[PDB]
């Protein structure tokens, strides 16, 4: 409406928004997982021993 | 913002809202990379043991 | 072109639209790869740590190369190198850009005045970081690129050469900056009240002299006893100001050229003051 | 009547004491109360100036000419006339005639029915004066700690005092006022050259008018302050600089009395890290 | 040694010694511009033209106005109006008294200039200043109060009319006078107006009532003229020496 | 919503109020003293309530000697074993002279910390050997280099002041070096270091000054360049400068102490406190060159520094912060043995 | 964007998309490259032995 | 752009973006060339040995 | 631009295409003038031995 656009164009534009963003943060959690299993990043009571 | 929020988007121009979104990932993405290398152990280039006490 | 509401009430409130042009493109693209390497070699060396980036960087710069490198065209990169790389980067970038402003007085049929304004402190630059070493032989005797360092540059480069508030190009590059500060503040002080009877329009006021042009003479006529007019205040403070850099240039090129001692120069030429001895029998003990 | 205009603005009053006596002209200068006061004391004050010039005994030239304030010990209190003095009276005259110089300058607005923005400015230059001679002394509780009077030493003074904290340049105020000062000069080359480059546009090209010389700046930096924004931020500039000279001087010994480097330790070592 | 010319001499003392020329050369050139307005000079009391060397005078200089014709300064045109004021004996540095109205006469800080008979223009060629009544490509930002409507107060705390309309500048979106119908319609310049939004009146402090009565009108209500500009102008600006008081 | 006009006297009001907030915030003004001649402004600059707090710290306190044994007795060289340097002094001297250093160097260890606990004859801990070079170091200032330390003089106080490492001690890159591969070079500079003063100039000056006889003289002594004599020196300016931010820190002192800053370079117009500081650069450099950095194989690696080189002296480490250590109490008159070797 | 999201260019501009995208894209390959010669192990210039540590 | 995109010129001035290409080129070629220059074992004009280790 | 590629001044202006290769090739003549001067080599005002190592 403000900014000009339909009900039927907005929720077009949020699945496809929505895909990508899903997608993003996916990809985020493997690799996440991958830094994870390269060294873990969540200190011990004795630190980086 | 939901996958059942598609409204959102009669409120905040898509255009723009995309372009600072992106921008505001490309910064927090560099400033987390920097932070990575900006330490003995997560700097992946400069390969310390992980072991840095 | 978007609106400023907070600049709307000290000026314009219209930001943009802004002409890059061929040479504004190519200024960008030099500039930005100079800022790139001086901003890389900043976080360089703090570790690529942002949190000690934020930390220290007034203290962090790009550097010079020493004195054992002489004028080697290019050095080792983390030997001076970069510095370089920054310093050729930056000069082509600010080139560009002196061109790209000659062109856009051109291009609006105006005159090529802040072309020539810019001109003179390109010049000041210019001798701060390239003519200037070429002479002496030395890029370690140019400004490092950091907020500190250059501050630490500029108090080593006045104890080096003895006291450069004794530089008689210095005292006039002074002179002009407070001359500047003086006929500037003068000027929006004057044009300021006589903003009632249209003084702002200085123009207007030029080819059609009004009643704000003669108020604002008379004022300065009635109170130090001559004045200029609507337009050649204007030459007044343009003049004021190239002087600054103009002076600031040809100070820094005497500077270890022709004289290695400021305060030694004005000693021999009868200038520096001679105080009463209060410390009657201190001696060099390496003499 | 002196400028072919001059005529028809020649009238009386303006004056701030409420009389007809002094209202009058010596050439181009107006002559007011405030202008007898203003040769009063500039003459007194040239004059002891040169007494102290002649009394020296190192036969200074006019470049290492010097009269020098009191000593520290004499405090907030009265020297003699050649150990500081002649000083303190030249310092008092100094402030008499400028104080009387804005005076008399507001004097001239009112006769000429225009603003007070030109007596309000210089005041900040006298309040700088005042700061430096007046008030940093008796907030550090003596005369001596004001400037000598001469050309040269004045800056041996300031370079000492600059020294005293062993970097001066690290002072958050000074930094300030370095950075309007420069931004002055700055601005002022680049508002005189757009009204030189509107008023001479070259050979065939007519006067430019506020639409070119708008264009100009939002062409080049993307923002145009405008024709009265321009001296708006002038003077702004000007004043903001010589602000904070007074500030950075007025924290330099009544505030800080360490080197001003470590000032920074505030953000060196801020409670974040 | 390397930069001596003798024991005493060297570049650097040439360096400044040719500055030294450069600058007083530069200081001359400037005095010299200085002088393209009111030059030669006359006395003040016969008015006799003073005669200027022509090596302080510069020859004219043609300004290309952008509407059309051709500014000469210096141009040998000199300000010889009638000033309705006088002085007993024409001594040198006399002060005027006024005869009559300063304000209407325009004496003193109410005297203007004469000049063009012809409303400024834009680049495009259409008229500078005009109310806001005409345009409608121009309007009042919503972030400051509209003056319109706003009550007009003098120096004598007295509510002599109220804003009728505001003429903006359209070469700069200004605002530059208030047009202010008197309880009969007058032009006041911005910068000698106050404005108060929370009482809603606009406060002139440099006239009284008896002043606004005589404040000098355009020929038109659309359009003002440099010349009609500049005396409007003057007008407010004297009445801060000669309205309350 | 309309537009409040700002009320002018109302807001001078707070800003008076300001004022005073800032007065009583930031300052009751510094102590000035007067070194030089008038206009000059050289002296110091001191606020005097940390100023009284730094003499009446507890390093600054000299501890109370004991009355000194008469030296006519049995020598300590036949009553002990092992006493090379202390071999002239009676036996009753001597044992004043090691709880004299015990309350100088480690009151809180006690007699343990230099000796083995149930031998004092044994040579056993480092601490011993390095505390008999100690001894020689403070006998060789006191005789050699009264030029500076007199009459004052130098003890176990001097320096470690009641602790066994003392405040003020430096390493050869004891300032970390920046830059990761061929970027980030910091060329000993542009960082937060308080050898710098927390400036951005050379943190690492020490070593070409107090161990290296480096010049500090930047400054010609001619007006005019020569043929043979160099025409730069920013750079080597901020080795200086940084040298002398040091020194300014080490004795709590400005530039104006030692220097008028008309020019740096002139003596003549320098206080006479110029001519110590520069016996006491040469007295810093000949400890470091012959005391303090030949005790590198005596140490452990706890000890040393980033570069596996021994502690060293600066002129902080005996002043600490004042224009001279323990602002000028005597400390060698009560014990002649540390006065000079025997 | 994906290989079938064609309409993403009719709300953003293509011309000003791809220079954006073209300037982002040499500053990242420009920043990584410095990275790169910013490491030992990784300077190809510099040569160092591949084993750093 | 390949060979057979010639539709891109109406959408690109070919002017302006002739002249950013070159500016961009010149600009990498410097850049480059002057990292050459800038390390040991490429330094053309030095002639250090290449071995350089 | 080819020997035989005459249209490119109906694109590009002879005149400020030639004013601004002349600028172009001064600099680069000057860039490389110096660059042979600051290498001991290529220094031939100096004159050092060809053999620098
Ligand atoms: C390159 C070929 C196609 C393309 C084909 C696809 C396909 C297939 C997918 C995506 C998906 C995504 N695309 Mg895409 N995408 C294109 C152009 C872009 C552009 C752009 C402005 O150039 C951007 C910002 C994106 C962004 C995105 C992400 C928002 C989204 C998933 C994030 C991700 O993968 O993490 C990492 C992301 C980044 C680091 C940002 C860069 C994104 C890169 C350039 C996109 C390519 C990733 C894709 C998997 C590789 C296919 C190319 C093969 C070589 C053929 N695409 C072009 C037009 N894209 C995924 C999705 O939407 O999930 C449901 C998905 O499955
Ligand atoms: C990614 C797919 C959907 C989406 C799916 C969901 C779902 C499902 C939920 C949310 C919820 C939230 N979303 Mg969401 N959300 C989207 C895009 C956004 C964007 C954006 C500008 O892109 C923002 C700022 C947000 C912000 C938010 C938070 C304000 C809100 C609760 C905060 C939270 O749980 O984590 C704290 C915030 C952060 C850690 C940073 C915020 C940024 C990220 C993107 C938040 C996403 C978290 C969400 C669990 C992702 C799940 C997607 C997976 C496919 C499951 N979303 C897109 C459109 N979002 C939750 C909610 O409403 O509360 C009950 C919730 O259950
Ligand atoms: C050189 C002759 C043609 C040309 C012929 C081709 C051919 C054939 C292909 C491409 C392909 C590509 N071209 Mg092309 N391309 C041209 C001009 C350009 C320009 C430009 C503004 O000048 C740009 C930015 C590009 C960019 C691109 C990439 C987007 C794309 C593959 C990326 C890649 O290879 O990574 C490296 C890219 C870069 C480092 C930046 C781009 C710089 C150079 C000019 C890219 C050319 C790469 C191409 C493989 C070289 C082939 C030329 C040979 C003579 C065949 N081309 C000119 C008009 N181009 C490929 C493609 O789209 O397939 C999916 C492909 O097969
Ligand atoms: C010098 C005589 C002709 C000319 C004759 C030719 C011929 C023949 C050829 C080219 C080719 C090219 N020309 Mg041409 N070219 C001319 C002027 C120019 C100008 C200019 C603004 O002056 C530019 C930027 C160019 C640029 C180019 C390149 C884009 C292209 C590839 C060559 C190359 O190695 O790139 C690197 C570019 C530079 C380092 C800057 C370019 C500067 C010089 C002028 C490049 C000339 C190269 C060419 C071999 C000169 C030989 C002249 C002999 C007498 C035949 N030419 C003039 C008008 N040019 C070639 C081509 O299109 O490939 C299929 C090709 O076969
Ligand atoms: C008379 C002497 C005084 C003076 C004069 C002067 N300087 C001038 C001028 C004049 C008359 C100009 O016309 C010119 C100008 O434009 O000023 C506004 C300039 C100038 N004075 C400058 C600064 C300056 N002047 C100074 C001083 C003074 N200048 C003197 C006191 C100083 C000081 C005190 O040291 C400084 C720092 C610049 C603002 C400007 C010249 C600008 C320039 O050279 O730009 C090219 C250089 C670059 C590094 C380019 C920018 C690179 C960035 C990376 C840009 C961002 C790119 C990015 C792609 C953008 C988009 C990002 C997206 C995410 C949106
Ligand atoms: C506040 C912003 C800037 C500013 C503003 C400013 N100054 C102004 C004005 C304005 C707006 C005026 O209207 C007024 C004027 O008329 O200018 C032409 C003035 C003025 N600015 C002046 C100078 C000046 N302004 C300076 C600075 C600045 N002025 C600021 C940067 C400086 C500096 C930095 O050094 C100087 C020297 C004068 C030309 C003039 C004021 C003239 C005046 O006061 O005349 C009356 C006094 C005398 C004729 C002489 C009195 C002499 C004493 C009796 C004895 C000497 C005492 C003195 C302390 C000795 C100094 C010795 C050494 C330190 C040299
Ligand atoms: C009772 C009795 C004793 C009577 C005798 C009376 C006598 C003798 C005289 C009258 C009384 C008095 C007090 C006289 C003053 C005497 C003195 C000392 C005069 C000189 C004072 C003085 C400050 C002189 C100038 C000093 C200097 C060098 C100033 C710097 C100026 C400068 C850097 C540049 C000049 C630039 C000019 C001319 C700027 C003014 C100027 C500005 C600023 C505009 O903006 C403007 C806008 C539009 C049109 C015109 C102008 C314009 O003219
Ligand atoms: C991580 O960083 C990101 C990516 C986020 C980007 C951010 C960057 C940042 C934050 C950068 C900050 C930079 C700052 C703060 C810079 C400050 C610089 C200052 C204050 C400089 C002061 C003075 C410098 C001067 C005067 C330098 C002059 C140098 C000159 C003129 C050098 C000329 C050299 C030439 C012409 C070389 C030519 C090449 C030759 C001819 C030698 O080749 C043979
Ligand atoms: C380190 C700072 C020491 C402390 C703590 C104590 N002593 Fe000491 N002791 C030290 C040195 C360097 C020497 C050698 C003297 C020399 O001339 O080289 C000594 C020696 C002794 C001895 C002699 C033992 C022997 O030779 O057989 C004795 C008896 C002795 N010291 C006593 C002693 C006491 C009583 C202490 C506590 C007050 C004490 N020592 C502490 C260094 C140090
Ligand atoms: C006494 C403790 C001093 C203080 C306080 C300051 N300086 Fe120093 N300065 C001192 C000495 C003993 C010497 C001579 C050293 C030598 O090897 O001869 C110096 C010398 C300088 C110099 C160089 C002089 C020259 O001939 O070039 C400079 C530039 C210098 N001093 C600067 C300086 C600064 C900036 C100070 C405040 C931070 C400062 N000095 C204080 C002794 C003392
Ligand atoms: C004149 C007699 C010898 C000197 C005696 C001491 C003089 C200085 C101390 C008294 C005066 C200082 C305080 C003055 C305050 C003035 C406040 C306006
Ligand atoms: C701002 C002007 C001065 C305000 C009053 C200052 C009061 C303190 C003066 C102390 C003087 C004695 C101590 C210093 C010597
Ligand atoms: C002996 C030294 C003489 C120095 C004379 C300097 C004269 C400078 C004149 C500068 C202005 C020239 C005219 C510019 C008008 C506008 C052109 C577009
Ligand atoms: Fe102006
Ligand atoms: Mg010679
Ligand atoms: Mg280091
Ligand atoms: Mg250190
Ligand atoms: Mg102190």
């Amino acid at each position: 409406s403000s900014t000009g656009l339909t009900e039927a164009e907005a929720k077009e534009f949020h699945a496809v928004y929505s895909q990508s963003a899903a997608g993003f943060l996916a990809v985020c959690a493997v690799a996440h997982v991958l830094a994870w299993m390269w060294r873990p990043f969540w200190p011990g009571a004795e630190g980086w021993v | 913002m939901t996958f059942s929020t598609h409204k959102v988007w009669l409120m905040f121009d898509p255009r723009s809202t995309l372009v600072a979104l992106a921008a505001f990932l490309v910064v927090l993405a560099l400033l987390i990379h920097f932070l990575c290398l900006g330490h003995d152990r997560f700097n992946w280039l400069e390969g310390n043991p992980a072991a840095t006490k | 072109s978007t609106l400023s509401y907070w600049l709307g009430k000290i000026g314009d409130a219209q930001i943009g639209p802004i002409y890059l042009g061929a040479t504004g493109i190519a200024s960008l693209i030099f500039g930005f790869v100079a800022i790139e390497i001086i901003g890389l070699n900043m976080l360089a060396s703090v570790d690529w740590n942002p949190v000690e980036f934020l930390r220290q960087f007034p203290w962090l710069a790009l550097e010079p190369p020493g004195p054992e490198h002489g004028l080697r065209a290019m050095p080792p990169l983390n030997e001076g190198g970069w510095w370089v790389m920054a310093g050729f980067f930056l000069t082509a970038s600010i080139l560009l850009w002196w061109v790209r402003t000659w062109q856009r007085a051109k291009d609006l049929g105006m005159g090529t005045h802040i072309a020539w304004a810019f001109a003179s402190a390109i010049f000041f630059y210019l001798v701060l970081g390239f003519i200037r070493p070429v002479m002496l032989g030395s890029w370690s005797e140019a400004p490092p690129f950091g907020i500190f360092p250059h501050l630490d540059w500029t108090a080593a480069f006045s104890i080096r050469y003895g006291n450069l508030y004794y530089n008689p190009f210095h005292m006039l590059s002074i002179a002009f900056l407070y001359g500047s500060a003086l006929i500037f503040a003068m000027h929006g002080a004057t044009i300021l009240s006589v903003s009632r009877l249209g003084g702002d329009r200085e123009v207007e006021q030029i080819t059609d002299r009004g009643t704000a042009a003669e108020r604002a003479a008379l004022f300065w006529r009635w109170t130090m006893g001559f004045n200029a007019t609507m337009e050649s205040i204007h030459r007044w403070g343009w003049w004021c100001a190239v002087f600054v850099t103009l002076t600031a240039g040809l100070g820094i090129l005497l500077s270890g050229t022709v004289v290695d001692n400021w305060y030694l120069w004005a000693v021999k030429h009868g200038v520096a003051p001679t105080y009463p001895d209060v410390f009657p029998g201190v001696t060099d003990p390496a003499a | 009547a002196m400028l072919s205009f001059e005529r028809k603005y020649r009238v009386r009053g303006g004056s701030l004491i409420g009389g007809d006596l002094f209202d009058f002209w010596v050439g181009p200068f107006y002559v007011g109360f405030f202008g007898v006061t203003t040769l009063f004391f500039t003459f007194v004050g040239v004059a002891l100036i040169a007494y102290g010039w002649v009394m020296d005994p190192s036969d200074p030239t006019v470049w290492q000419l010097s009269i020098a304030p009191p000593d520290l010990s004499y405090g907030l209190g009265f020297a003699p006339l050649m150990e500081g003095g002649l000083w303190q009276i030249i310092t008092i005259c100094a402030v008499g005639a400028f104080v009387s110089w804005a005076l008399r300058e507001v004097e001239i607005c009112r006769k000429l029915g225009i603003g007070f923005h030109v007596p309000f400015a210089f005041s900040f230059a006298i309040a700088a004066y005042v700061a430096l001679t007046v008030v940093r002394p008796m907030l550090l509780g003596a005369w001596g700690h004001g400037f000598p009077y001469g050309i040269m030493s004045h800056l041996d003074w300031v370079s000492n005092v600059g020294y005293q904290f062993l970097h001066f340049h690290y002072n958050p105020g000074h930094m300030l006022g370095i950075t309007f000062f420069f931004t002055t000069a700055l601005a002022l080359a680049m508002h005189g050259g757009l009204i030189l480059s509107a008023a001479n546009p070259g050979k065939g090209e007519k006067v430019k008018g506020p639409e070119h010389e708008n264009t100009f700046f939002r062409d080049t930096v993307g923002y145009s302050i405008g024709t009265l924004g321009i001296h708006r931020l002038g003077l702004i500039l000007a004043l903001s600089a010589v602000f904070w000279s007074i500030v950075c001087m007025l924290i330099s010994g009544p505030v800080w009395t360490k080197g001003w480097p470590e000032w920074w330790n505030w953000w060196y070592e801020l409670p974040i890290w | 040694m390397i930069g001596d010319f003798s024991s005493y001499m060297d570049v650097a003392q040439i360096v400044l010694y040719a500055f030294w020329i450069f600058l007083f050369g530069v200081i001359f050139y400037l005095r010299r511009e200085d002088r393209r307005e009111g030059y030669p000079l006359e006395r003040d009391t016969d008015g006799k033209i003073m005669s200027i060397g022509p090596w302080n005078l510069p020859a004219p200089k043609i300004f290309y106005k952008p509407q059309g014709g051709t500014y000469s300064a210096p141009n040998a045109a000199r300000d010889t109006r009638a000033i309705k004021a006088t002085r007993v004996g024409n001594f040198p540095g006399a002060p005027l008294d006024p005869t009559g109205d300063p304000l209407v006469d325009g004496v003193g800080p109410a005297a203007y200039a004469e000049r063009a008979d012809t409303p400024d223009k834009t680049l495009e060629g259409r008229t500078r200043i005009v109310p806001l009544r005409t345009d409608a490509d121009l309007w009042l930002a919503p972030e400051d109060p509209d003056p319109r409507g706003m009550a007009v107060v003098a120096g004598c705390r007295t509510t002599v009319g109220a804003v009728s309309d505001v003429w903006v500048d359209r070469a700069e979106n200004i605002i530059r006078y208030l047009e202010v119908s008197l309880g009969k319609t007058v032009l006041v310049p911005m910068p000698m107006a106050v404005f108060n939004d929370l009482t809603r009146t606009v406060t002139v402090k440099s006239m009284d009532a008896k002043s606004f009565a005589n404040v000098p009108t355009p020929k038109s209500a659309e359009q003002i003229t440099l010349r009609e500009e500049d005396r409007i102008q003057a007008y407010y600006a004297g009445g801060t020496l000669y309205a309350n008081k | 919503s309309p537009r409040a006009p700002v009320w002018v006297g109302g807001w001078f009001v707070v800003g008076l109020i300001t004022i005073g907030l800032l007065t009583v915030m930031m300052g009751p003004a510094g102590t000035y003293t007067q070194s030089g001649y008038r206009g000059l402004m050289m002296g110091e600059v001191d606020m005097a309530d940390e100023l009284a707090d730094d003499m009446a710290a507890p390093k600054n306190q000299v501890p109370a000697a004991s009355e000194r044994f008469p030296d006519e007795g049995p020598l300590a060289g036949e009553v002990y074993v092992n006493v090379p340097v202390l071999a002239h002094l009676s036996a009753d001297n001597f044992n004043r002279l090691m709880v004299a250093i015990t309350e100088w160097v480690s009151p809180e260890e006690g007699c343990n910390y230099c000796h083995d606990p149930d031998d004092l004859t044994a040579e056993r801990p480092y601490t011993k050997i390095v505390s008999r070079r100690m001894l020689e170091m403070v006998m060789y200032l006191n005789s050699q280099w009264g030029d500076h330390v007199a009459p004052s003089g130098v003890t176990c106080w001097t320096c470690h002041r009641g602790n066994p490492v003392p405040e003020n001690i430096w390493f050869k890159n004891d300032d970390a070096d920046g830059g990761s591969g061929a970027l980030g070079n910091t060329f000993g500079q542009n960082a937060a270091s308080w050898d710098a003063g927390l400036s951005a100039l050379p943190n690492d000056v020490m070593e070409a000054y107090l161990l290296d006889d480096q010049n500090l003289r930047i400054t010609p002594t001619n007006d005019l360049p020569m043929n043979g004599v160099t025409q730069i020196g920013t750079k080597q300016a901020e080795w200086t400068y940084g040298m002398m931010f040091h020194i300014s820190k080490g004795l709590g002192v400005n530039c104006t102490y030692c220097h008028n800053s008309q020019s740096f370079r002139v003596w003549e117009m320098s206080p006479p406190a110029r001519v110590t500081a520069w016996h006491g650069i040469q007295m810093t450099r000949a400890i470091n060159v012959d005391f303090l950095d030949p005790l590198q194989p005596e140490y452990p690696a706890n000890r040393l520094g980033p570069e596996g080189d021994a502690p060293k002296a600066n002129c902080a480490t005996c002043h600490q912060g004042a224009f001279k250590p323990m602002y000028g109490e005597n400390v060698i008159d009560d014990y002649p043995s540390l006065a000079a070797p025997g």
